[PDB]
């Protein structure tokens, strides 16, 4: 029944797999992932991101005791300094002759640079999780499904419902707890919500990127004010989003599991290559290429019309097919070692037809699953050689 | 009042649809119940007509009724509908196409007026119940017991509480309108309306068709008589169709919202709640359905379900940590328990 | 000293609980585990409430190539129908022979009791875990106190520092995902919004009560209108709101474990009868009475000259002690084991003096730790009839 | 019917 495709997931590269199908002929894939998203039912406990000491205005009572009025950012460093003698031009601000007190506040304000290229934090969770595996089939057509946990919401995505197992996506490279820093995306912790201090990136948690409310401490630390007259000394150290990016956890756009890049996302792992996507699917006969094509491929023999060494596609081979009944053929090698061009490649009763693929070396003799008999295409070539460029287009590669 | 959300009636205009039942081979009258909402537990029904009584549309007398004969109005006396329910209605207000109304709860509502040729009266289904929000379950109009939080009905047709579909309207027939461009029927509007058409021949239907009538069809009764009221966005009702290549917003409220208050109830007959030794020893005696059910209250759970609606002495083992006694929607009562037969020893005799 | 009470989180029950100590005079608590708190975070899914079919106005085609349209809130339940020849005042407006169809549509829409006393849904958040905790002292007269139990404030909230939690009751004893209606709490599970299921709770699902994107179908089936004329019929299974007052599931206010009612909750249980809260507070020495301005008390009796005996508060017994020391003394039957009327009594050497206590008897051999050393205070006294009335006032109860 | 049930497609009898 179903879309067999047991070769691994890749990007950049066009790879290629078969569905073995024996209702219907088998058909050819081109499964071209180059999309991946995970996508939680999740939740935004902050943004984050490094300070902005964007010195607030204190409620200044003056002398006799000063109280901190509560401003409209919870959290907030005030200190209450004496023996100041504030000058702003003239003379006194406060009421004391020169027993003045001067009541520094500094609390932590969110950044302009928060707004944009900033860092966000998340629990990350599962409701939502999505195994994105496009497959232009190129014998038949686009799929570009996903799976879904939510039952009020579809997971018929795609032509139908589409199962991947190692999940290309549905999993997060990322740890529940992550922080995030441009291109580099850390699986790190932060503290909760609501409860952020100094010494991990989240220190900062604004609940939006410009904000009118936040948790701010990051290590700001109101000092006596200079000369004994007053002013606003505000100490700032290091903090989420400036640290933590040379103190940097694990990079995710360059060392994710599953072989995924990561961003400023609302929990999506682009870009995957994870370990093999074995894709099946529970899709109508549409999906697949008819049954009187040829209800089983009888006999077939290849060889080499000269080949490549390499995954480029350029290899090619005669195949002198003959079939049950003469029709389409959708090809592919069942390994995926010479990932074939060929959508679908024609069959008549003891002709030949050669087709196109790229193998990896001078003698390729892969099977070729020539959609209900499998057939190899050894012969002598030339080597062409070109072996820097992308993931395989011989996947499940581990060869010569 | 008589002024209160010019928000539904100058933007609205009556109108007269197709009655669901009327018996007469199924009459029109401009009395077509939608909506009819027995959903505040306190007496009160609101029930819509399809025409727009209140003010004609005007500014004046929430005591006419301006329904439509014709595409033209009759605005004569508010006091010529005649709401009943079971027993004949009091009427309590009209604003736009809705009508408060002091009625019997009701699995159907039974309006009717004479007019037309026949006695044009019209009935539709809707489920009342002036139940308790919780517990229990009641029929018929307070009169008797102890109030307990239900819902109940505004006497302020202003509420913005929640608003109903009356964005682009569209058709009833009223063939009236469907004048002849001398040969073929002639799309006319009411009053204003971008009206659009259509016959059983060949013409456009699609985009605004006001300015497009079918010049292939002569016979009136087959062709499209519409009301896209986009001054007077009327009440969308089943059995008034829309247009299909037009829009126009013009969502307007609904006047009459069921809120929970205090809503003027009914508590079944007293029930005797009396604590023996660890023992609710309880004779009921109720009316309306009222289900009696407990949590045993401490580190206990044991709850007890049981509809009563019949007089029963029934009992509930009232624990060291209590149990609770929720007679219907009357709030949950308590008790605790350590006997309350009264005597156990545990003293020093001196008196 | 550091006095540790856990009590089943019962609302109305004051247990009168006692420090127990020897460097200074034990003192009276109350540990009274007032109302049942739990509120975590949550998420409004979708109001469900009774249906109204608000028709959008049907959008008929009536001949040729039919159409519904979309127009402002979307999901329209819309099916033709044939046979009819319609009137409403004026001829047919629906009339083909090509077809002769005249095309109803009707969808659910939000009543106006959505907005106000209304079943809700949500899908409960593991978030924040709450208490409420009454503590009493032999000196201080009551602060019945609301109490964080997570990450903010399990710390000092009035009188001693006490620490909250975990409670029993940390979750509702309703399920994860909780629909409340009034009162009644009605336990039902979806994995989140979107299009529901019809037929069932959440046949409704408009995200709040006025709404575009909703899902309409509480298994609204239009049906033909007999007879040549159209209206339509709405066939239509009770939502979930009709089914929770008279089609109920499981009233939780009364059938939700421990002694539970409850209001509009996010997901909270008022009112449980358990969901023990164990209080454990930090005494400073100094908020004691002394041992030496209270009686290290000895000679230790009890009897009565006359008596009445009361379960809730006003059960008596003189005690002919005859104390080394005298003084203050805060009584109580040690660890909220005992109803206390009073705090603090002072009782000294010689003669004999009446306290107030109420307990679980109906006669008062309920030992009291009398401010150091307990004593089953007996003294024939008069049974009650006290115990119709509501929460304990009688303890977690222990005696007859 | 003889089979009803949403199909089965045949690779096998009833696949």
């Amino acid at each position: 029944y179903e879309h067999t495709a047991v070769m691994p997931n890749k990007v950049g590269i066009p790879y290629k797999a078969l569905v073995e199908r024996p209702g219907y002929a088998p058909v050819h894939l081109q499964i071209q992932l180059v999309n991946t998203r995970i996508i939680p039912s999740t939740n935004l406990e902050y943004i984050t991101c490094k300070y902005k000491t964007k010195v607030p205005s204190p409620v200044v009572k003056c002398c006799g005791a000063t109280q901190c009025t509560s401003k409209p950012h919870p959290d907030y460093q005030c200190q209450v300094f004496t023996g100041v003698y504030p000058f702003m031009w003239g003379g006194a601000y406060c009421f004391c002759d020169t027993e003045n007190t001067q009541m520094s506040e500094a609390y932590v304000e969110r950044s302009e640079e928060c707004s944009i290229d900033h860092a966000k934090a998340y629990k990350v969770h599962t409701g939502t999780v999505q195994a994105m595996v496009n497959i232009t089939y190129g014998s038949v057509s686009w799929r570009s499904a996903d799976v879904y946990v939510n039952g009020e919401t579809p997971a018929k995505i795609g032509d139908a419902k589409l199962i991947i197992g190692p999940l290309s996506s549905a999993w997060s490279p990322f740890d529940n707890k992550v922080v995030v820093y441009g291109h580099e995306v850390y699986n790190y912790d932060f503290p909760e919500y609501g409860t952020g201090k100094a010494g991990s990136f989240g220190d900062l948690q604004s609940r939006t990127s410009t904000s009118n409310d936040l948790y701010a401490n990051t290590n700001l630390k109101l000092q006596r004010p200079q000369a004994g007259i007053v002013h606003t000394p505000f100490t700032q150290a290091p903090s989420g989003f400036e640290r933590w990016k040379r103190d940097k956890g694990a990079p995710l756009n360059d060392v994710a599991p599953f072989g995924c890049s990561i961003a400023l996302e609302p929990l999506r792992a682009e870009n995957c290559a994870v370990g093999s996507i074995p894709i099946s699917i529970d899709i109508p006969d549409a999906a697949f290429t008819r049954i009187s094509e040829t209800p089983t491929v009888s006999d077939l023999e290849c060889k080499i019309t000269e080949c490549t060494y390499a995954s480029d596609f350029g290899g090619i081979a005669t195949v002198a097919y003959k079939s049950s009944k003469a029709g389409n053929c959708p090809i592919h090698s069942p390994s995926g070692v010479a990932v074939i061009k060929e959508n679908d490649v024609t069959l008549a009763e003891s002709g030949s037809f050669t087709f196109h693929f790229s193998t990896a070396n001078i003698h390729p003799a892969f099977k070729l699953q020539v959609c209900t008999s499998a057939v190899t295409c050894k012969g002598d070539c030339k080597p062409p050689k070109d072996h820097i460029v992308d993931y395989p287009a011989q996947h499940t590669e581990s060869f010569t | 009042d008589l002024d209160t959300h010019f928000t539904q009636y100058k933007l609205a205009r009556p109108y007269i649809a197709d009655c669901p039942n009327c018996g007469h081979s199924r009459c029109d009258s401009p009395i077509a119940i939608e909506e009819v909402r027995g959903d505040a537990h306190a007496g009160v029904i609101r029930i819509q007509t399809s025409a727009m009584f209140g003010l004609k549309t005007d500014g004046v007398d929430l005591a006419y009724m301006s329904f439509m004969n014709g595409k033209t109005q009759k605005s004569i006396k508010i006091d010529n509908l005649h709401v009943r329910t079971s027993a004949p209605c009091s009427l309590v207000s009209h604003h736009g196409y809705y009508i408060l109304a002091q009625c019997p709860p009701g699995d159907t509502v039974t309006v009717g007026f004479h007019d037309g040729p026949n006695r044009h009266t019209c009935t539709v289904a809707h489920k009342v119940e002036f139940r308790p929000v919780g517990r229990e379950k009641y029929r018929h109009p307070p009169e008797h017991g102890v109030e307990l939080p239900c819902n109940r009905y505004t006497h302020k047709r202003a509420d913005q509480g929640h608003y109903v579909e009356m964005h682009q309207p569209g058709l009833v027939a009223d063939h009236s309108l469907l004048s002849i461009h001398s040969a073929k029927v002639k799309i006319t509007v009411p009053s204003g309306a971008q009206v659009k058409y259509y016959c059983k021949c060949p013409d456009v239907r699609e985009g605004i068709t006001s300015s497009d009538h079918t010049t292939t069809c002569t016979d009136v009764k087959q062709c499209r008589a519409y009301l896209i009221d986009n001054k007077k966005w009327v009440y969308n009702s089943g059995r008034l169709p829309r247009g299909e290549g037009d829009t126009f917003k013009g969502k307007l409220h609904v006047p009459f919202v069921p809120v929970k208050a205090k809503c003027i109830a009914t508590l079944a007959p007293e029930p005797l709640v009396e604590h023996k030794h660890r023992t609710l020893i309880l004779h009921l005696h109720p009316d309306h359905p009222t289900l009696l059910t407990t949590r045993s209250l401490g580190s206990d759970a044991n709850p007890t379900r049981q509809w009563i609606e019949r007089p029963t002495t029934v009992n509930f083992t009232v624990t060291g940590e209590g149990l609770e006694y929720t007679w219907g929607n009357h709030p949950p009562k308590r008790v605790w328990a350590q006997e309350s037969g009264e005597g156990n020893p545990h003293g020093w005799p001196h008196e």
